[PDB]
Formats: structure tokens, sequence, C-alpha cells
């Protein structure tokens, strides 16, 4: 029983630097003259989350 | 004499004048492109730094 739950708090783990090296490569292939580009409204902010390292 | 002196001097700085007024149109256009470009790379930041935070 043990061993199941922790192997779900780590699957929960893996899920999500998945998807944080999915959007951090999708930030480094971005570029100039690309057409995502835009002026964003608040992109200084920090929100709710607001985890340190 | 002293008119067309004074005369051939006047035209002179003529010359002089229109050629730096030449000049200082390109350095104003180029000064003016390099506002646009530093426009893009404040709008790929901005995009940059809202695509991070999902």
């Amino acid at each position: 029983c043990l061993l199941q739950e922790i192997r779900q708090q780590l699957n929960s783990d893996h899920r999500d630097k998945m998807e944080t090296l999915e959007i951090d490569r999708g930030c480094l292939s971005l570029n100039l003259t690309s057409p995502n580009i835009s002026l964003k409204v608040n992109p200084t902010r920090i929100p709710k989350d607001s985890t340190t390292l | 004499r002293e008119m067309e002196s004074f005369y051939s001097e006047l035209k002179w700085q003529e010359k002089n004048t229109l050629e730096e007024i030449a000049e200082l149109q390109g350095d104003i256009r180029r000064l003016e492109e390099d506002l646009r470009r530093k426009m893009m790379n404040l709008k790929l930041a901005h995009t940059r730094l809202e695509s991070r935070t999902y």
C-alpha cells in the first residue's frame, strides 16, 4: 500500500516536469519575425504560486 | 566688386547647408527604424514571460 502511494506521487511529479520541459522548449524556439509575438499585458507580474528555487 | 564677393560666399554656404540637411535626414530614418526593432524585442520578452506562467 505504501509503495502504491509513493508511485502515485512520483507519477504526478514526472508529469509536471514533462509539461515544464515542453513549455520551456517552446519559449526557446520563439525568436524574431515569429507570428506569435505581441506586447503582453503585465508581463512582469508574479503569480500566486511563487515557489523559490 | 564688394557685392559680388559677398554673393559668392553666400552661395557657398547655401551648398554646404543643403548637404548637411540631406545627410541628417538619412540619420533620422535610421534612428526611426531602430525604434520599431526595439519594440519587436519588447514583444518577444513579454510573450516569453506569459508563456512561462502557464
